[PDB]
């Protein structure tokens, strides 16, 4: 029968690895690296955009940064595809509980429920796993500003700097040397930057090249803005920083 | 609208003696002022010394009759041949009739035979699968006129011990299956003199260590 | 739920020394309108069964589908069809009654009321009733609708008993019959005049008559009936 | 069930409810507790069909008490009364809906505020400083519209709840066998013994 | 039917009457209103015969299922909160149960639990529950304390029983007397009324209405 | 790979026949069938000493006329007894009375085979069944994740099975009494034991007529130890 | 080799080789013979046990109370044709009143046991079965083999040295065919042919298992002592 | 439905899967048990090769799964989640049910089911994952310390290990561990259970979790300066 063809994706390997999430995990390590840094005040999600062509519209474009709520955002790396099939189930996920509750989701039970739905595919189904890493950037009234990281295995992770994709070796090590506690939203707007200009494969960083976005209290008055970077000012802080 | 249930008529009667228990039951068959068989056996053995009738709505007694013989051949089948107990068959009745809780079997059930310590034994149900051993019941169009003459005959209430004051009952002693079936008798032709649907024949069936017997005797016709 | 359309009324039957008969007008009602004329209501499973059904005649159509389709599928694999294995009256019976008792346990009912009549391999006279509340029951003589009325009384006083079975002749029984559905025509609303009658023996077998009439009646008498009480003209 | 009643005052949520368990023409009980504790700054107080208001207020319970454990993590008043809400309107719409009317009293620790949730058995649902379900709303509200301030104490909020009664209890037709009253507030929730 | 049960100093007393009825018709005067589910567990029957009795003996095959899956006897809470359950799913069905479920365990010591067909489940230490619980509920409050004595305590349950199988038409036949202690329930016998109604007024005095 | 209810061409089932290696790895366990009763015995074999011996669960309760003892991968049996429990329950509802040790028997070997491609694979236990009835007495059975069940006089499975079977064959007579045929199975458990039989890593049980089904204290079985040892030495 | 994974599959030379390896359980199994004359069928079985300590495993199953058959093989597979046949036989009654015919009943056991040969992820049944039966038209014996294949017989055997018992009955056709009304000599004209079946080993009372049915005789199974009588 | 069997038997008589499972249970960072007099301490390995982590919503490894019952877990992370809700599901149900809190055994023996339950049915592979259960049942005062894993087997421990190097730390138990004399206090079980993580972690920083248990529903973590002093009294004591 068709017991032939079957990968059989859902099994453990003799060393006690699951084979599909690994190769996913080889698969994500190629993707444009994605960086997130939590500061005191506020949340950076800076991602660099695959090997860009001139003639690609970049103002009108969302390859990395997604919006999942007006208090909190992911960064992805691996299939962008995989990615909004996720995205979507956690934009409705985020509305189930607004509507059940009358109160925003807390970020980390949004965070499970999309690690879980990872899980799922790596147990039972016989269907692939989702070859997509997020790094979800969020705040809520009970731990305030947080950073996680979920990968094709649904394990996550809480973060106060992380990288996704490629790189994130050499990433992670640029990122522990000069992070620090007391940092401000500016300051690590600036180290992620600054971590993406040494760790692309690229000849030179450029505006076009990249998806930037805050999450800062800096709107009026004890409430949260997001700020998704335009094309402009993304040339702008990319000056403003000295990189460009 | 389409009334799936009707009345058959007939009465039944169960009496337990010491070694022996008789299940009988008239044959006459009915539907409001119409005879349809003047003789419908409606008195069954059901193997393994066990008798039973399903007086009432004949369609839901003749159904649950043939589920209860089945029943047996099963019980014979998964538990290598063993012997089903009259106890063990009115609780598997029971299941039977409070499976179709919601869609009652129209009918009052009476069961008779000899208990494991080959006592006589009469097992009696309500429609819906309440059940009860007992000396004596009668069951049917005819109950109420033949159950207070047994309570008076078979258990002997409401007599006392002549020149006792009436203050010592009259002692309670098990029966012959002669004086039993002279009770039957005399039941069943007071009760075909004083209701219309109960007459024609009567069958009893008794039951002993060494099987399952029949009589029959006449009833008035009218 | 259902409710009647076009019907069929009286079905009768007895049993003889040798085995039954049974007889069904040919009529097809439509409530007061008597619309159908060629209708028959006595349908053959065989040469040794015949089913005589009353009731609503778009479910005797269906009754006679499957009884037809139950010879064709118990000759399936089967190299004793016209001898051992035949179908019997018993099993065409029970098979029926099954049916309606299963269709009544589901509230949609074949609203009928059915007499199988046949002869046994053994020679033994068959002759039981099934209704559309799967009740069952058998008798010397078994008739349905106002033949349960009308004509039970008359051929009881043939068959009155068991015992009575052998003392009484094909020509007798059938003299009963033919006599029983004269009085139903005489009294009965929703009869005709044309009927057929079927007798099933263990000798000759099966004899379906069919078109017979209802003769040597009763009228003249009218002629002298005039008004309802005091009226002399 | 019958007579539940609910009073927001300026620190607490005293919530009173019957004590009469009727069936036909006996008092079955007289000493029945309406409420269930959600969590430790909730409390929810049931009236309605016999058999549908415990099996609901347990379904409720054991539901904010999965939440609290999976999250570590007190669900807040508003939260609680939005959630029970919903499961009433969902319940309404069902083969058999749960004909069951609640208060549900609760202390916010984040807002430092107490606050009084009234909900029917439609989904029907009302912040109020004071609430009552069934026909105890006909006499205590125009009771309460009059000697209700918003800026009572705990032991004021008593009294007013002590006149309540003995309103009921002068014009009510039944026997309701007296109210167990609970509060609720910062510290938690606790029972008034001698009422 | 009549049933009641109480809790008292000495543990509890559980008494029923033995009567059935389909209408007016006296159907049986020897019924078993009393489950033995188990030697520490009582059921109480009254409503629907078919329903009560095949209920409570499949209540009875749980509590069973239970103590071999748990390795110890069930609450008398969990017992009746099984039944409870059952019948709140046929809830609106038709079923008629008026139950009681009694019983000893060391954790919660003597308990009753009463237990109906519309959901209802309430623990307490008086009950009366069936057509002649009226009956019953007037002798048995005038004359309860919880200081009573076995003794006394058996037969108050037993004349509380006596009342409604005089007054009420539907209830009668004979008393089922049960005593549940911390050792576990006690059968204290089947008294025929005809018997106990005479025994009762000459010893006792009462029933002055009735013509000695 | 291949068909989970396949045939070899020998003509068994490959999957049955590799459960069987599984049973053969597990501890062990006998079962002794006598007119005064049936008692049944494991090893309990403790992983490590930290380990709560008194927490290992090889022998178990069905019902109050029938016990069961398992050997190989004793997690499977759990639903198998589940199911048991469930059939002499259910069976005593619909019946009022006992169920039959081999019809008891005959349910639980019903599931047995219930798998393919019901479960992904057999059951990868056996199990000793001991129990009593009034119509066929004191009865053993060994059933297996063949759907196969003997009823046996004595028997022994798990990894010392054949050498402890082979005593038995011996030792085993129609009149053995209880008493006897508790230290017998102690004998036989402390020779195919590899660590020293004590209290703490072996249980006994049986069921009796009157009493039913009972597991011993480890005061109790420590007694019949000591009587046993006494016995050997005395000749 | 390669065609053998599976019931699904055919091999180049057109053979189903996981029914082959299903008939091959059959021909490992204990022997059991069948035979008939005109009034009455008879089923005769070698039970065979583990071990001394042991009880011997029943072949022989009662279907209805005037069918029944012998088995060899998986005996849960005779288990599961053997409640399929009751089943029949019973609807049969139930609905029809009407006692099952044995060549019905072989050809609806043909249809259940193809079923499995056809389909993926099922397997044949492993288990041969002779069925005995008396019906309307006599007496009948029926071979049941789990390619489908069923066929009606005067007397046969399956099983481990099931030939030698196959033989002497082609010898002894004629002589056991006409024994009419006697149940006893039917039965001994059994035991001699499962005779020739045994080696090393011989008939004893909790060894032997003879079932028989006819004319005016239910069907019903002899074991222990009510087989002394045959040996 | 997606059918496959995945766990099935070998040649040998093993399921290679349940086996694959246990080596995932292996690679999983370490995890211990130590149940004393009137206390269960259940300490964590937490590897160091994590900075810039944030521990306040990182998600502990010890979890509740009611207020007086706790797990810790070894193996695949992802899959301890799913046991985790299971578990706390069901316990919530048997205090709805039964009106009483589940006892540690019975908790322990439905999650050992789920996991069993994973070994043999069609489509799923077992779970990765080694758990140990701890607590105190209603109104008792008698530790309870349970091990499960990917098999479906449990049992009881007085102490306990799971995870890599697990060998060597329940070496260390076997002989430090009296079974006639647990450790009699808090301090002495939290010691004793940090004692024999630093036989394998590394450094006694933020590498070390600990989570006591006491009966009533007393559960506590915890903190880092807590946990090293302890680190800092057994190295003292240690250069001898
Ligand atoms: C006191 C004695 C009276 O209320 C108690 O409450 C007892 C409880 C004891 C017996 C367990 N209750 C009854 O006796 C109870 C009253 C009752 C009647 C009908 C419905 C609900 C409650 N009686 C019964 O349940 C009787 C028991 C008989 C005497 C064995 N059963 C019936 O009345 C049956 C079945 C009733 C039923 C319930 C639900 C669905 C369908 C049917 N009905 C009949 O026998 C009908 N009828 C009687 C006359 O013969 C023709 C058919
Ligand atoms: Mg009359």
């Amino acid at each position: 029968g068709s017991r032939r063809y079957d990968s059989r994706t859902t099994i453990f390997s003799p060393e006690g690895r699951l084979y599909q999430v690994e190769y996913a995990l080889e698969s994500i390590s190629h993707a444009g690296t994605a960086i997130g840094i939590m500061a005191s005040d506020g949340i950076v999600l800076a991602a660099e955009r695959k090997v860009t062509s001139t003639l690609l519209e970049q103002d009108t474009s969302t390859e990395k940064l997604y919006k999942l709520n007006d208090k909190i955002a992911v960064a992805v790396a691996g299939l962008t595809a995989d990615a909004e099939i996720l995205i979507n189930t956690a934009r409705i996920h985020a509305q189930n509980y607004l509507k059940t509750y009358n109160e925003d989701i807390p970020v980390e039970i949004l965070v499970r429920r999309l690690s879980d739905i990872k899980q799922g595919y790596t147990q039972h189904g016989g269907l692939r796993p989702f070859g997509v890493s997020f790094i979800y950037a969020g705040y809520d009234d009970r731990y305030g500003y947080q950073l996680y990281t979920s990968n094709p295995s649904g394990n996550y992770t809480g973060w106060k700097a992380i990288s996704v994709g490629a790189n994130t070796s050499a990433a992670q090590t640029l990122l522990q040397m000069d992070y620090k506690d007391d940092m401000k939203v500016d300051d690590a707007i600036e180290l992620a930057l600054k971590t993406l200009s040494k760790t692309t494969d690229s000849s030179a960083l450029t505006y076009d090249r990249l998806e930037f976005a805050t999450i800062r209290k800096g709107a009026n008055d004890g409430e949260v803005y997001q700020k998704i970077f335009k094309p402009q000012e993304i040339k702008d802080i990319l000056v403003k920083t000295g990189i460009t | 609208q389409f009334n799936p249930y009707g009345d058959n008529g007939g009465t039944i009667l169960g009496i337990a003696g010491e070694d022996f228990a008789v299940l009988a039951g008239d044959t006459r068959n009915i539907t409001d002022y119409s005879i349809n068989s003047r003789y419908e056996p409606k008195v069954f053995d059901c193997g393994d010394n066990i008798v039973m009738s399903a007086n009432g709505f004949a369609a839901d007694g003749d159904a649950l009759v043939k589920r209860f013989k089945n029943s047996v051949k099963w019980y014979h089948f998964d538990h290598n041949d063993k012997k089903l107990s009259i106890n063990s068959a009115a609780r598997n009745i029971q299941h039977l009739l409070y499976g179709k809780r919601f869609f009652p079997y129209y009918v009052h059930t009476i069961i008779a035979g000899l208990d494991e310590d080959g006592k006589g034994a009469v097992y009696s149900f309500d429609p819906v699968g309440s059940y009860e051993r007992e000396q004596c019941r009668a069951g049917g169009a005819a109950a109420s006129l033949i159950m207070p003459f047994l309570d008076n005959q078979v258990n002997f209430k409401n007599q006392y011990e002549p020149g006792t004051n009436g203050k010592v009952k009259k002692p309670l002693k098990y029966l012959s299956v002669e004086e039993v079936i002279k009770l039957v008798r005399d039941s069943f032709t007071s009760a075909t003199e004083r209701h219309i649907q109960v007459g024609d024949g009567l069958e009893i069936l008794i039951v002993t260590k060494d099987g399952v017997r029949k009589e029959f005797y006449e009833l008035k016709r009218d | 739920t259902q409710q009647p359309i076009v019907t069929g009324t009286s079905v009768i039957s007895m049993k003889y020394d040798n085995g039954v008969i049974i007889a069904a007008d040919n009529l097809g009602s439509y409530g007061s309108l008597l619309r159908f004329n060629g209708v028959e209501r006595l349908i053959p499973v065989g040469d040794n069964t015949v089913v005589g059904i009353s009731g609503d005649i778009s479910d005797m159509q269906h009754i006679e589908r499957l009884l037809k389709d139950l010879v064709t599928e118990n000759a399936y694999d089967n190299p004793l069809a016209d001898a051992e294995e035949a179908l019997e009256p018993s099993y065409i019976f029970e098979y029926l009654a099954t049916v309606m008792y299963q269709r009544r346990s589901k509230m949609n009912p074949l609203w009928n009321a059915i007499i199988v009549a046949g002869v046994q391999s053994n020679g033994d006279q068959f002759l039981r009733y099934v209704n559309l509340l799967g009740v069952t029951y058998s008798s010397p003589t078994l008739a349905t609708g106002f033949g349960a009325h009308m004509a039970n009384p008359l051929l009881r006083k043939v068959v009155d008993r068991e015992s009575d079975i052998p003392k009484t002749t094909v020509q007798v029984a059938e003299e009963a019959i033919v006599n029983a559905m004269r009085v139903l025509y005489y009294r009965d609303a929703r009869s005709s005049r044309n009927f057929s009658l079927a007798i099933i023996d263990k000798n000759t077998g099966l004899t379906f008559k069919k078109n017979l009439q209802v003769e040597n009646m009763k009228w003249d008498f009218a002629k002298d009936i005039k008004g309802y009480g005091t009226q002399k003209i | 069930m019958d007579i539940i009643l609910g009073i927001r005052v300026q620190d607490s949520v005293i919530l009173a409810s019957s004590k009469a368990v009727t069936r036909g023409i006996s008092v079955l009980k007289d000493s029945d507790d309406k409420t269930r504790q959600l969590s430790p700054h909730t409390l929810m107080s049931f009236a309605g069909e016999a058999g549908d208001t415990v099996q609901f207020a347990e379904y409720i319970q054991a539901n904010i008490q999965l939440y609290s454990i999976r999250e570590d993590y007190e669900l807040s008043p508003q939260a609680v009364s939005s959630f029970v809400r919903q499961e009433l309107a969902k319940s309404i719409r069902s083969r058999r809906p749960y004909q069951v009317n609640v208060l549900i009293g609760g202390y916010d620790k984040k807002k430092n505020k107490p606050e009084l949730y009234q909900i029917d058995y439609l989904g029907t649902k009302v912040e109020l400083p004071y609430g009552a379900h069934g026909y105890s709303g006909f006499y205590t509200f125009s009771l309460l519209d009059h000697h209700y301030r918003p800026d009572m104490t705990t032991e004021e909020g008593l009294d007013l709840l002590k006149l309540c009664v003995q309103e009921l209890e002068k014009r009510m037709p039944m026997d309701f066998k007296g109210v167990i009253v609970k509060i609720v507030d910062k510290d938690g929730i606790r029972q008034v013994d001698d009422f | 039917t009549t049933t009641l049960a109480f809790r008292f100093q000495g543990g509890i007393i559980v008494a029923v009457n033995s009567r059935a009825t389909a209408g007016n018709w006296v159907a049986s005067q020897t019924v078993k209103k009393v489950i033995e589910i188990n030697p520490f567990l009582l059921g109480t029957m009254a409503g629907g015969a078919a329903d009560c009795q095949f209920w409570e003996t499949w209540l009875g095959s749980q509590c069973r299922l239970h103590e071999l899956r748990e390795k110890e006897r069930i609450s008398v809470a969990a017992a009746s909160k099984i039944l409870s359950n059952l019948v709140y799913q046929y809830k609106g069905a038709g079923l008629s149960m008026g139950t009681m479920i009694c019983g000893y365990t060391r954790k919660e010591g003597p308990t009753i639990y009463y237990v109906d067909s519309d959901g209802t489940r309430l623990k307490g230490d008086i009950f009366c529950v069936g057509s002649g619980q009226t009956f019953a509920y007037g002798v048995l409050d005038s004359n309860y304390k919880w200081d009573l004595s076995v003794e006394d305590a058996l037969y108050l349950g037993k004349r509380s029983i006596l009342a409604a199988a005089h007054r009420d038409a539907y209830s009668g036949g004979s008393v089922n007397l049960y005593h549940v202690t911390e050792d576990g329930w006690i059968y204290h016998g089947n008294h025929d009324v005809g018997e106990l109604f005479w025994k009762v007024k000459e010893e006792e005095g009462s029933f002055n209405n009735v013509i000695g | 790979d291949r068909g989970v209810s396949t045939f070899s061409p020998e003509g068994r089932l490959f999957q049955v026949e590799y459960s069987l290696e599984a049973i053969k790895l597990g501890s062990t366990a006998i079962g002794i069938a006598t007119k005064e009763g049936v008692v049944l015995g494991v090893e309990k074999r403790a992983t490590s000493p930290l380990l709560e011996s008194d927490s290992i669960e090889k022998i178990v309760e069905i019902d109050r006329h029938i016990g069961c003892a398992m050997s190989g991968l004793t997690a499977d049996a759990r639903s198998m007894i589940e199911h048991a429990r469930t059939a002499a329950v259910t069976h005593n509802l619909y019946y009022d009375e006992d169920i039959n040790v081999e019809s008891l028997t005959q349910s639980v070997c019903d599931l047995a085979l219930r798998f393919g491609e019901l479960m992904s694979r057999p059951f990868g236990v056996a199990l000793l069944i001991a129990g009593h009835d009034a119509d066929d007495g004191y009865q053993l059975f060994h059933a297996e994740p063949s759907g196969t069940f003997y009823r046996y006089n004595a028997k022994a499975i798990g990894s010392g099975s054949e050498g402890a079977q082979a005593e038995l064959l011996n030792e085993w007579h129609s009149s053995l009494t209880l008493k006897e045929a508790e230290l017998l199975v102690l004998k036989i458990l402390k020779q195919v034991m590899e660590e020293k039989l004590d209290e703490n890593n072996a249980q006994l049980s049986c069921i009796t007529k009157q009493d039913g089904f009972k597991i011993y204290d480890n005061e109790k079985t420590a007694e019949l130890i000591k009587e046993l040892k006494e016995k050997e030495a005395a000749e | 080799n390669n065609y053998d994974g599976d019931t699904v599959t055919f091999s180049p030379t057109g053979r189903l080789f996981q029914v082959e390896y299903a008939l091959e359980a059959i021909k490992q199994g204990s022997v059991t013979v069948g035979l008939r004359s005109n009034t009455h069928a008879v089923l005769v079985a070698l039970k065979r046990n583990a071990d001394e300590l042991s009880s011997y495993q029943k072949k022989i199953i009662k279907c209805d109370e005037h069918m029944g058959l012998s088995l060899a093989g998986l005996a849960p597979d005779a288990r599961v044709l053997s409640n399929y046949l009751r089943q029949q036989c019973n609807y049969s009654s139930l609905v029809f009143n009407r006692k099952l015919a044995v060549e019905r009943a072989g050809h609806l056991l043909c249809d259940k046991a193809q079923k499995n040969t056809q389909s993926y992820g099922g397997r044949p049944y492993g288990v041969g079965l002779l069925i005995i039966g008396y019906d309307k038209s006599g007496a009948h014996l029926l071979e049941f083999q789990p390619s489908g294949n069923v066929t009606e017989l005067y007397g046969t055997a399956i099983g481990a040295r099931s030939q030698g018992a196959k033989t002497y009955l082609e010898r002894t056709l004629d002589t056991f065919i006409k024994i009419d009304g006697n149940p006893d000599e039917l039965i001994k004209a059994g035991v001699e042919a499962i005779s020739q079946s045994l080696r090393d080993e011989s008939l004893t009372v909790d060894n032997l298992s003879i079932a028989i049915v006819g004319k005016d005789t239910p069907f019903t199974i002899y074991d222990g002592e009510a087989v002394a009588k045959y040996i | 439905g997606y059918d496959r069997a995945l766990s099935i038997f070998s040649p040998d008589g093993h399921i290679f899967q349940v086996e694959y499972a246990l080596e995932a249970v292996k690679r999983g960072t370490c995890a211990v048990g130590v149940k004393g007099k009137n206390c269960v301490v259940l300490g964590c390995e937490r590897r160091s090769t994590l900075k810039l982590q944030d521990t306040r919503i990182t998600p502990s490894k010890v979890s509740k799964i009611d207020s007086h019952v706790v797990l810790s877990f070894s193996g695949l992370n992802a899959d301890s989640r799913i046991l985790i809700e299971k578990a706390r599901v069901e316990a919530q149900s048997h205090r709805l049910t039964l009106e009483d809190p589940v006892t540690v055994e019975y908790l322990t023996r439905y999650v050992a089911g789920v996991q069993q339950r994973y070994t043999q049915s069609g489509g799923v592979r077992p779970f990765g994952v080694s758990t140990l259960i701890a607590g105190f049942d209603p109104r008792d005062d008698e530790p309870k310390l349970y091990q499960t894993e990917p098999s479906g087997i449990y049992s009881s421990w007085s102490a306990q290990t799971i995870g890599r190097n697990s060998k060597t730390v329940r070496e260390f138990l076997e002989k430090n561990y009296d079974r006639k004399e647990p450790p009699a206090t808090v301090e002495e079980c939290v010691k004793l259970t940090v004692r024999s993580l630093l036989e394998v972690v590394q450094t006694g920083a933020k590498n070390i979790e600990i989570t006591v248990v006491k009966p009533d529903s007393d559960i506590v973590a915890l903190s880092s300066e807590e946990i090293n002093q302890y680190v800092t009294q057994i190295e003292q004591e240690k250069q001898e």
